[PDB]
């Protein structure tokens, strides 16, 4: 059904492929050519998960796991039973993720709005492809990619990390974590600021953006503004994911020893490298 | 044990939270409607919330949501199919008629005020001490359409005083009237302002404002809706 | 196609002294300068700031905490500036050895200095908290920032105060060091049998959920700023097409609905739930649960 204000916006057009063939809705959902492709890649993918669970011998959601090929398979294809399914599924998952993004472009065009959302979404699609495609290829085996299972994908995180000692010492991991931590701070403030102004003390009128800017200046001496906090939120979370892909593309490719040891370049700078005392020497 | 208790209690809290959250986001646009505007039979799982009332500043009354929703304007669209789900073709000019990406909403026909009660947006000629402080000053540059033709010249910048940002270019057309262009829909260049959404012959069609020194919320929507509509509707006149 | 990530033009007027309301204008500084650099992304104006008793109190013991750690760092560097810079990330100010329990009798060079700096930190933060509340109160605003801040105070309180007290010694607390506090973290998980089995850590991570939300939200408001969408408060009082199209994006995309106010409640909760659930999972680690792998083997 339709929101009270919605009919005036459901006009023909904005499609990228197909013209007016799939230009329609199903309940609230816009379909479009990439609505259909999403559904196709998604349903093909889910069928293959369930097949993988048949061969594995379990129907328990906390036990289904679809592993990549072994390392000795390098970058070739493996049999379905032993890593082939992961290969086909990974193709499907990508099919569905890009069709999702392209379908959002179409929704944007119909609505006359900017393309910022699919653009932001592509960065998450980037990160996924780093872990399942770009990193395995540079290393030379699909087996370095993570498995598709709820708890087993976590065991991969923990094993991969500890191959390099305390992964905390990856400098790109550090920056990535800062951006994640800051984005949440920023989000909490942005949410609290709007609500605190729309929902003032009992009996008082709605505050204004003047009150929002006054509050930040009184608090920290600077207010970034209402347009700028939205730029800030977009930028922080996009950078967070960017440096995540970065900390992972370099790990095991250009750097493969323990990450704590990478920091000896600083300590071993020649002008202070032998001054006694302190922690190092 | 105590940790099982903690995690069980949390999911129960989390569920009522999602429910609370889900119903706060029903305060605009409900109840759902059929395509002919009658109320839908299936309104979804969650009920509507007990209404809240905002006290608007500066003596402008209240707003209570959810409350009765009327588009408060005519919609020039016909059905293209015998069943739900399909587009609604425009019966006239969608740019003139304000449907599709050219849509506007019937907001108050008053200007947004700042915290002191003054007009929020003012032509810079009326905004004491305001000036362009960085970037290229567009005033005096000529405005170009997507058809690479010159529709007008920029005669002023309309500025948000409390937020100190440019919000509209005031463009003078060839008959001597002006129009407002959304600042987010133009590209200031060294020798020109370029408007990708409109071809030159659509500038005269931009909605005009009542008073020369103020712009109301209705007027802002009609202008902005019109200029975004050209991205779809003007497209038979855009070079690359 | 202009995309609104940076302003093309900057305009400037007289410095804005801000809303008055119930504020005490005596305690507002003068307006600082205008940063054009900042003005390509947000506002150019710096200041004025508000500083009162709680301001100074906070700001003073905040500096006292900072200096105390740096003093101990210089000690460790043997007062040599070259060693100080070389090993800046490696110094650390640790808590008292488990022997001293929850007592304050620990010598300075053996944990007493930790307890001092921690005291200043305790005062600086709780001061600043009451500062977020009283700054809102003076403008007549909701106390949403003070309650969201509490969620971050919760996790910080748990890590360095509540949980050490419950475990019966200060040694359980976090040290003051760059690499030093990274190791404490890794250690903590190893000892409690992998946190990845602490279901509050797992939710905490889900909420952290917030990069996703704030990506969507910022992208959307920029996408609809051609209709003046960044102006969310008046869009709440008087819905315009900016709010209409942003609602219809999420509805046509994934079928759920979001109002201009409604989505800021998603935002504040998505964010506060990070540190809230995180604090519970740390609070239970070692006090109630010794080993999350072993706990996960009985599901409870
Ligand atoms: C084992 C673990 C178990 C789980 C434990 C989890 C504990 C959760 C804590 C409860 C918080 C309650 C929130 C509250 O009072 O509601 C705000 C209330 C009003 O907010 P508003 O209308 O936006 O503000 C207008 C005020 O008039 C504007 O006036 P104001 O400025 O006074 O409003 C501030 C208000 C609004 O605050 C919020 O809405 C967000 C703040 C999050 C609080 C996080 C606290 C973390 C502390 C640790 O905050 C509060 O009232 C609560 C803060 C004090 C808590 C101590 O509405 C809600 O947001 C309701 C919360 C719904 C939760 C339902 C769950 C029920 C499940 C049962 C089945
Ligand atoms: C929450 C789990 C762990 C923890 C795990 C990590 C990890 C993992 C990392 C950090 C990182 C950082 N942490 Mg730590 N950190 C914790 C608690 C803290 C506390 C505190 C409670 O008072 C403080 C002040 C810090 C401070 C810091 C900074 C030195 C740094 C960047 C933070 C940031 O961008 O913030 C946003 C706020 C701003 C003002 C900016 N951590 C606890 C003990 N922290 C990262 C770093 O770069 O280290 C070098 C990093 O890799
Ligand atoms: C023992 C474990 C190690 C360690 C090892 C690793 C390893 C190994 C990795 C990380 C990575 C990350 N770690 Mg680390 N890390 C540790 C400690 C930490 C700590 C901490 C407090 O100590 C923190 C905060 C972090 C933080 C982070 C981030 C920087 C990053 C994860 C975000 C990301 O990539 O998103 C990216 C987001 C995605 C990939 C999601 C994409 C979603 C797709 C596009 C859409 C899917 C839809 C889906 C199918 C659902 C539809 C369902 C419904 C039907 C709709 N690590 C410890 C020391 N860390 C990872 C990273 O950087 O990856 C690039 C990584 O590989
Ligand atoms: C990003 C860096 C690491 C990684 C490290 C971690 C760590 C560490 C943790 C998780 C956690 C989770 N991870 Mg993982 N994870 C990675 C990549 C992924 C990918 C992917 C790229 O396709 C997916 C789908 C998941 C999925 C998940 C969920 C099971 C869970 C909550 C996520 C969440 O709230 O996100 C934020 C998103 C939202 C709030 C939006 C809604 C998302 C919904 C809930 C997704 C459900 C997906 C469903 C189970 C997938 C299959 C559906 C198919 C059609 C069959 N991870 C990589 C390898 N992940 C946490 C957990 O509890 O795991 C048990 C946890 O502690
Ligand atoms: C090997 C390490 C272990 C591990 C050990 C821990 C431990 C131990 C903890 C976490 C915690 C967290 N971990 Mg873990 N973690 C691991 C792997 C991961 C991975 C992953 C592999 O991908 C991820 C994504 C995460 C993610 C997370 C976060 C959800 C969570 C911290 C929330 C937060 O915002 O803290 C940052 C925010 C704060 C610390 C609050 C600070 C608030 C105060 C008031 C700020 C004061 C600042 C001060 C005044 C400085 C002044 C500033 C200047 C004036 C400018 N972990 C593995 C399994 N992780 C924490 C948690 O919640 O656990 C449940 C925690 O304690
Ligand atoms: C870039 C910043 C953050 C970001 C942003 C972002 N995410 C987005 C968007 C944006 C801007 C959207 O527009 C889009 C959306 O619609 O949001 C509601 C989306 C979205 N982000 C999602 C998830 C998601 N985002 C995450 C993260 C991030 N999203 C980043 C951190 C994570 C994490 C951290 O793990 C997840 C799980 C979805 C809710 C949605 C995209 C939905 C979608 O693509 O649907 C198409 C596909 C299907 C319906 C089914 C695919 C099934 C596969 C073929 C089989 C399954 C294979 C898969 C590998 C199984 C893996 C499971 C195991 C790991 C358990
Ligand atoms: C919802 C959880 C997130 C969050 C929320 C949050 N933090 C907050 C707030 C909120 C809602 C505030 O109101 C408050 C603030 O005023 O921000 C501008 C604050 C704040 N979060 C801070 C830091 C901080 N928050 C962090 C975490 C997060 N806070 C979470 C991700 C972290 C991390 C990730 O480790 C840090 C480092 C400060 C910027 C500020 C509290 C300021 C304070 O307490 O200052 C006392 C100290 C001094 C006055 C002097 C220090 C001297 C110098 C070292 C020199
Ligand atoms: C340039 O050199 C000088 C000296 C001039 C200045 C330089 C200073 C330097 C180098 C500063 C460096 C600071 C660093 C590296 C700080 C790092 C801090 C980190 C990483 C902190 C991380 C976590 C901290 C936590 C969790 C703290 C928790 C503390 C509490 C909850 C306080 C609890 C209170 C206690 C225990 C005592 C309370 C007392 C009473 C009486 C109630
Ligand atoms: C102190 C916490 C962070 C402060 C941020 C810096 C901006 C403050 C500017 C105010 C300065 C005004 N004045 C007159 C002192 O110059
Ligand atoms: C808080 C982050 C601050 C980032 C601001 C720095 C941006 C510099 C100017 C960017 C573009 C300016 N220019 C010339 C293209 O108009
Ligand atoms: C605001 C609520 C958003 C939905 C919450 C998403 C929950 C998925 C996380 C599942 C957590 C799994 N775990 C580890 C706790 O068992
Ligand atoms: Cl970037
Ligand atoms: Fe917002």
């Amino acid at each position: 059904a339709l929101l009270s204000f919605e009919r005036k916006y459901r006009v023909p057009g904005g499609t990228l492929v197909g013209g007016n063939l799939f230009d329609f809705w199903v309940g609230p959902f816009y379909v479009g050519f990439f609505g259909v492709a999403t559904f196709f890649f998604a349903a093909l993918g889910i069928i293959l998960i369930a097949w993988s669970a048949v061969l594995q011998g379990t129907w328990n959601p906390q036990l289904i796991s679809v592993y990549p090929p072994a390392l000795e398979y390098g970058l070739g294809g493996a049999p379905l039973a032993k890593g082939g399914l992961w290969q086909i599924i990974t193709i499907c998952a990508t099919g569905a993720f890009v069709s999702w993004a392209l379908r959002e472009v179409e929704i944007c065009r119909k609505l006359g709005i900017g393309y910022h959302i699919p653009f932001a979404f592509a960065f998450a699609i980037l990160a996924y492809l780093t872990l399942v495609l770009f990193r395995p290829v540079m290393m030379g085996a699909w087996g370095y990619a993570f498995p598709y299972g709820i708890w087993t994908h976590l065991d991969w995180v923990s094993n991969t990390g500890y191959t390099y000692g305390n992964f905390h010492y990856n400098p790109a991991h550090m920056i990535a974590i800062s951006f994640f931590f800051t984005n949440a701070l920023a989000l909490a403030l942005h949410g609290a600021l709007v609500l605190s102004a729309a929902n003032p003390e009992k009996g008082k009128e709605m505050r204004t953006p003047d009150h929002e800017d006054t509050f930040f200046r009184d608090l920290v001496g600077y207010s970034i503004g209402t347009l700028g906090i939205h730029r800030l939120g977009l930028l922080l979370s996009l950078s967070a994911v960017f440096f995540s892909a970065l900390c992972m593309i370099i790990t095991g490719t250009i750097w493969f020893d323990q990450w704590v040891d990478w920091w000896q370049w600083w300590v071993k700078l020649p002008w202070w490298a032998n001054i006694p005392g302190g922690i190092n020497g | 044990d105590l940790a099982s208790l903690a995690i069980y209690s949390f999911w129960i809290f989390l569920a009522g939270l999602i429910y609370y959250l889900q119903t706060e986001n029903m305060r605009e646009g409900y109840p759902l409607e059929n395509e002919d505007g009658t109320p839908a039979a299936n309104q979804g799982p969650f009920p509507l919330p007990k209404p809240k009332t905002f006290i608007l500043p500066h003596g402008r009354g209240t707003l209570t949501v959810p409350g009765p929703e009327s588009e408060d304007r005519p919609i020039a669209l016909a059905r293209t199919a015998v069943s739900e789900g399909f587009p609604h073709a425009p019966t006239g000019d969608p740019m003139k008629d304000g449907v599709g990406p050219a849509s506007w909403v019937a907001r108050r026909d008053l200007p947004e005020l700042d915290g002191h009660g003054h007009n929020k947006i003012k032509p810079m000629k009326a905004a004491a001490g305001f000036h362009v402080s960085a970037g290229k000053n567009p005033i005096g540059l000529p405005v170009r359409g997507c058809d690479l033709e010159i529709a007008g010249k920029v005669v002023d910048i309309w500025v948000d005083i409390p937020e100190q940002m440019a919000r509209f270019l005031e463009v003078e057309l060839k008959d001597g009237s002006t129009r407002l262009l959304p600042m987010q829909m133009v590209k200031v260049q060294s020798n020109r302002v370029h408007v990708n959404a409109l071809s030159s012959d659509l500038f005269a069609g931009i909605p005009t404002i009542k008073s020369p020194t103020e712009v109301t919320l209705l007027e802002e929507d009609k202008i902005c809706g019109y200029v975004a509509g050209g991205l779809m509707y003007a497209a038979p006149k855009r070079k690359s | 196609e202009y995309q609104n990530i940076f302003s093309q033009v900057q305009v400037r007027g007289p410095a804005d002294l801000g809303m008055t309301e119930d504020v005490n204008l005596a305690n507002r500084s003068g307006v600082g300068p205008f940063s054009t650099l900042l003005g390509w992304f947000g506002n150019a104006q710096l200041g004025p700031i508000y500083l009162g008793s709680l301001g100074v109190l906070s700001l003073f013991s905040g500096l006292m905490w900072f200096f105390t750690i740096g003093i101990w760092f210089w000690y460790q560097a043997g007062w040599n500036p070259a060693v100080f810079l070389r090993d800046l990330f490696f110094f650390s100010l640790e808590p008292p050895a488990p022997e001293y329990g929850l007592s304050f009798a620990a010598p300075l060079k053996e944990g007493g200095l930790w307890l001092i700096a921690s005291f200043f930190m305790f005062v600086a933060v709780w001061s600043w908290w009451g500062r977020t509340y009283l700054r809102a109160q003076a403008l007549g605003m909701g106390k949403h920032t003070a309650w969201a801040f509490l969620s971050a105070i919760w996790l910080w309180m748990v890590l360095g105060f509540i949980r050490p007290i419950l475990m019966g010694s200060w040694s359980e607390a976090v040290p003051y060091g760059i690499f030093s506090h990274l190791d404490w973290t890794n250690n903590f998980s190893l000892v409690h049998g992998n946190l990845f089995y602490n279901p509050f850590h797992g939710l905490s991570i889900a909420f952290l959920g917030s990069a996703l939300l704030f990506a969507m939200h910022g992208a959307t408001i920029l996408a609809v700023s051609r209709f003046g969408g960044e102006r969310e408060l008046e869009q709440i009082a008087d819905r315009g097409t900016a709010a209409e199209r942003a609602a219809l994006f999420v509805r046509w995309t994934m079928g759920f609905n979001a109002t201009m106010e409604g989505i800021h409640r998603w935002a504040i909760w998505m964010a506060v739930l990070v540190t809230l659930t995180g604090g519970i999972g740390i609070l239970l680690s070692g006090t109630v649960v010794d080993n999350w792998y072993v706990w996960g083997q009985n599901h409870g």
